[PDB]
RNA sequence: CCCAUACCCGGCCGUCGCUGGCAGUCGGCAGAGCGAGAAAGAGAGUGGCGCGGACGCUACGCCGCGACGAGUAGGAGGGCCGCUGCGGUGAGCCUUGAAGCCUAGGGCGCGG
RNA sequence: CACGGCGCGUCGCGGCGCGCGCGAGCGAGCGCACGGGGUCGGCGGCGAUGUCGGCUACCCACCCGACCCGUCUUGAAACACGGACCAAGGAGU
RNA sequence: CUCCCCCCU
RNA sequence: ACCGCCCCCCGGCCGGCGACCGGCCGCCGCCGGGCGCAUUUCCACCGCGGCGGUGCGCCGCGACCGGCUCCGGGACGGCU
């Protein structure tokens, strides 16, 4: 029975596969990122049948669920206590997440203080 | 105090209905007027040519004062003369349409683009159908929906034009401001042909869909819209 | 504001153009009478012909 | 009756009647 | 497919003093709402002219 | 005055915290912690802070004087109630209406304060 | 005060009235119908007397709240919809369940209930379905009927009666409910020909047979 | 009868235009409007109980309507994209484990 | 029949049109809805060591699509040139 | 917010 | 010596003390302590109780309303 934030509504996402960059799985010094081809030949660049997708605006999730973690809320990183207390009127909506640099020793105080405030952490147990 | 202050804001609202209500009684006998003139033009004719055969003469209704042009070709490949007859009939898209008064100009604009649009004479139903369901205002440079008498009333009530009936009206006999009434009408956007054209590039009289066709352009607009 | 389509939607076909309702009242009594005349009429032929 | 200025007296004589 | 250009279509005007002192923006604010909710076109001219750059309004003489 | 030093202060605080496409205020006579012209609570001259108090139950109202703008020692003046929730919204309501002391926080205030009483009380 | 009449136009088509505006003026009379122009409670205490405040203001508002819903007209509640039948189905007809436990089997239907669903039964002496409720669109209507308008079905069962509960025992109430009705079902199907036999089979299609085709 | 990224209807992203709207959060010290076909005052005056009412407004913000969106050479804008160092600031993090590196784990962003 | 008061009625052509007064331009309630964008005040099942959910990401199968990039060029998949692969460095200061 | 009449429970 | 400007003292006005107040009085609010003593006030639990808001652990179904579409069946009328 976790949390659960004011509003969940019906998150749509007009594309879930990631853009990969032309060409990135012939060669290895071809990293995964995406890079606008630029070729006077490139059939990507001419937006060929059957290649690979350019990224567009078009893609753009909409506003009201854009950043939105599927549990409904939208995060926010927090490194020690006393910015948890930012995230008390932001109740509803803002969840917090432990930053990894945290010692475990912090960590612990950091998820009961939020346990307290009724904030949801989305890694509690991090460190266990 | 204010115990006039209280009666004065009911008195002036009591004053805004009697005044809608009026209104709306207006454009009640104005429609009503309409449909009688309507029928009585119709009858007309009918009764001009009856008279006409009894006599063993020929009645020649007068010619056609009101056109309906619907452009049916692209973008692509267009003459420069095409294309700026085109943009002053305002069909910049394909599957346009707008009315046009006539007279020797719009003859002889209409036939320098012949091979690009369709244009025929409307019925008053094909009318009453474009108005009604794809007919938008351009009120403030912005294509606004005519969801309202209003909207209509403000843009055209220098004209006396204040409701669908006289916009219709005003369209359908080519009124003294048929001009500003087509203007505040914004080009309409119709769909498709429903079951086919016969031949985009070709002309009707060969057996094609572009140039003149007299009254087919009413049963080209049952499917368009 | 969504735009309904006057031509299906009386009521506001009768918003935009109120004469419409008489108008349609009209034509629905008009047509009724018409067929029950024509239904009458037909009945009457039938009896004069078996007559 | 309808326009708005001239037609005032008019629509207060109408709805004085319907009274 | 629409038959139109859009050379022209933004318009180059400035919206905004391109400097970033607070004393000027303070008083494009005040002069936005009242130019915006005054019919008075003195408020408008005053609000553009508020806008211009240095060269664009070149001092006056007594 | 209180614009001008809101438009100094608007991007450039030691108070402010930037990240995940948000923004934040820190300063302690904030409602909401967030960075806005209403809720800075160093800029007016009139301010309304809601505070955990000391000792592990109450709350601690905290209100900023009028004469002593200048002077940060003696600025706010503080008190602090420890009743039930409905008589401590109801004291801290009064306060911020029947005063007239900037009333577009009161309903800021109460959420504020019913927080604090909810974490106040135990866990399950 | 004043007996609330019924409206004087019949309704010609659903929205259109058969008389106009100044036939209602003269039928409604209106020639000579013209017109011209908590929260607290006091009480004793053993001190004196409160004056007690009921609606009294909440102990905790949450962090922040939904705004309103904008209003909206022709959405109605389901207790309140209106109800549709089809045409071939009458009281007394042959129906085939189509999606239930009992699929395919031949059931007779007696009567439409408030929610929309079919009061159905095939005498479960013969077919074996009791007393039962099916949705009237996953069932094919045969045209082959029975005369049952001259029999009484109990006016206490109804979707409160047929209602889920909460192991499921049937009850002595529906026993007896269903031999009511039974009894009185039974002898006028089995006045005609080869219908109870008709009844215990069960619909199925083999190879060579399509439903478009067959008739039913 | 079949179907294009064309046309029509709907949703969403963005751009442009309206150089659009909002400082009116005017509350027991109050009275909750400036959508309504008609340039302009809910004008001011003098004589015949229960103490109560959501959100807002980083104005470089928020909100509403329309139209539009191809792109090499090239031009411009925005990047809470990224790398290294410096002045400030986070009563920041860290041997209860920083940097770096690996991952069939959970996610965000159109993308960096 | 979107007709409905009384008057003074010429505000008038012969009555209709069409003006001036009538506490002076304030009758109220309920109810239904083809009425400025969806609601149900409607329901049914399956859930502890074998089952529920996991767009994407791991592997595999299938249908459709699909020629290797960079470069000069009117024209590049080219029987045009550079390129085995990987790391680091590398060019409008 | 006038008054009657008719029919079915 | 004269003129201009500025600082200080005194006298008289105008304005502010919301980038800058003290005393007195009045009104209101809050806090601490008594008075108050339980048909008031508060805290915690139960009901498969109600209203309102948000949602269902997963998989489903139905109903009516509205928008946009494709199609079918009827009936009426006009030039003819
Ligand atoms: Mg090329
Ligand atoms: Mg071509
Ligand atoms: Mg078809
Ligand atoms: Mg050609
Ligand atoms: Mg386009
Ligand atoms: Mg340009
Ligand atoms: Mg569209
Ligand atoms: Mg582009
Ligand atoms: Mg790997
Ligand atoms: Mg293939
Ligand atoms: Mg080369
Ligand atoms: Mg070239
Ligand atoms: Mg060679
Ligand atoms: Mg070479
Ligand atoms: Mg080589
Ligand atoms: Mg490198």
């Amino acid at each position: 029975a976790a949390l659960r934030p004011l509003v969940k509504p019906k998150i749509v996402k007009k594309r879930t596969k990631k853009f990969i960059r032309h060409q990135s799985d012939r060669y290895v010094k071809i990293k995964r990122n995406w890079r606008k081809p630029r070729g006077i030949d490139n059939r990507v660049r001419r937006r060929f049948k059957g290649q690979i997708l350019m990224p567009n605006i078009g893609y753009g999730s909409n506003k009201k669920t854009k950043h939105m973690l599927p549990s409904g809320f939208r995060k926010f990183l927090v490194h020690n206590v006393k910015e948890l207390e930012v995230l008390l009127m932001c109740n509803k909506s803002y969840c917090a997440e432990i930053a990894h640099n945290v010692s475990s020793k912090n960590r612990k105080a950091i998820v009961e203080r939020a346990a307290q405030l009724a904030i949801r952490v989305t890694n509690p147990n991090a460190r266990l | 105090n204010f115990a006039e202050l209280k009666i004065k804001r009911l008195r002036k609202k009591f004053a805004q209905k009697m005044l809608r209500k009026a209104r709306r009684k207006l454009i009640y006998e104005k429609a009503k007027h309409y449909h009688k003139e309507y029928r009585q033009m119709y009858r007309t004719e009918i009764r001009m040519a009856r008279m006409a055969r009894k006599a063993g003469n020929f009645y020649v209704p007068a010619e056609p004062k009101l056109a309906f042009v619907i452009r049916i070709r692209g973008i692509n490949g267009v003459s420069p003369k095409v294309r700026k007859v085109l943009q002053l009939l305002r069909l910049r898209q394909i599957f346009n349409g707008t009315f046009v008064k006539l007279n020797k100009a719009s003859i002889n604009m209409l036939r320098i683009v012949e091979p690009y649009i369709a244009w025929g004479y409307p019925n008053l139903k094909s009318v009453n159908e474009l108005i009604y369901k794809r007919g938008y205002g351009k009120i403030n440079k912005k294509r606004i929906a005519l969801t309202d008498n209003t909207l209509i009333a403000r843009s055209l009530g220098k004209y006396n034009i204040i409701c669908m009936e006289d916009l219709i009206h005003e369209i359908y006999t080519v009124g003294k401001h048929f001009k500003e009434a087509n203007n505040f009408l914004w080009p309409f956007k119709l769909s498709s042909p429903r079951g086919g054209m016969k031949k985009k590039t070709t002309h009707f009289v060969e057996g094609g869909d572009a140039g003149n066709r007299e009254d087919q352009i009413n049963r080209l607009i049952r499917r368009m819209n | 504001v969504l735009k309904k389509n006057p031509l299906k939607n009386l009521r506001i076909m009768l918003k935009l153009n109120p004469y419409a309702k008489t108008m349609r009242r009209n034509t629905i009594l008009r047509q009724a009478r018409n067929h029950k005349l024509r239904v009458e009429r037909a009945a009457a032929a039938l009896a004069a012909k078996s007559d | 009756i309808a326009h708005p200025k001239l037609g005032r007296r008019a629509r207060a004589r109408i709805a004085r009647g319907l009274r | 497919g629409v038959d139109i250009r859009h050379n022209k279509d933004r318009k180059v005007r400035r919206k905004e003093p391109k400097s970033q002192d607070i004393y000027l923006r303070l008083l494009v604010k005040l002069y936005r709402f009242l130019a915006r909710r005054t019919n008075s076109t003195f408020n408008q001219v005053v609000l553009k002219r508020l806008f211009m750059s240095r060269t664009n309004r070149p001092p006056l003489s007594l | 005055s209180a614009h001008l030093q809101w438009m100094v202060v608007r991007n450039c605080s030691s108070f402010l915290i930037k990240r995940n496409k948000q923004t934040y205020s820190t300063e302690p006579n904030n409602l909401k912690a967030r960075n806005s012209f209403r809720y800075n609570g160093l800029i007016h001259r009139k301010t309304v802070g809601v505070e955990p108090a000391a000792d592990g139950k109450g709350v601690v109202v905290v209100m900023k004087r009028r004469s002593g703008q200048r002077k940060p020692a003696t600025s706010y003046v503080r008190t602090t109630i420890n009743k039930n929730a409905r008589a401590t919204l109801s004291s801290i309501r009064h306060m911020i209406r029947k005063n007239k002391y900037h009333p577009d926080l009161r309903m800021a205030a109460i959420r504020r304060a019913s927080a604090i009483l909810r974490s106040q009380k135990p866990v399950m | 005060k004043g007996k609330p009449h019924c409206s004087r136009n019949p309704v010609l088509v659903r929205g259109i009235g058969r008389y106009s505006r100044s036939a209602m003026y003269s039928r409604k009379a209106l020639y000579k119908r013209k017109y011209a122009a908590l929260a607290t409670v006091t009480k004793p205490v053993g001190g004196g007397t409160r004056v007690v405040k009921l609606r009294k203001m909440p102990r905790y508002y949450p962090t922040e709240d939904v705004p309103r819903k904008l209003l909206s007209h022709g959405k109605k509640p389901f207790s309140q919809h209106v109800r549709k039948l089809r045409a071939s189905i009458t009281p007394g007809t042959i129906l085939i369940i189509l999606t239930g436990r009992h699929r395919g089997k031949r059931v007779v239907f007696l009567k439409q209930l408030s929610s929309g669903l079919l009061l159905v039964t095939g005498p479960l002496s013969l077919n074996r379905v009791p007393l039962r409720r099916t949705h009237q669109k996953f069932v094919i209507a045969t045209s082959t009927k029975i005369d049952i308008s001259g029999v009484k079905i109990p006016k206490h069962l109804t979707d409160a009666y047929f209602k889920k509960k909460k192991k499921y025992e049937i009850t002595e109430q529906r026993k007896v409910d269903q031999k009511a009705v039974d009894s009185q079902i039974l002898p006028k199907i089995k006045a005609v020909p080869q219908l109870q036999g008709y009844l215990r089979s069960v619909f199925a299609l083999t190879n060579g047979v399509y439903p478009h085709k067959l008739v039913f």
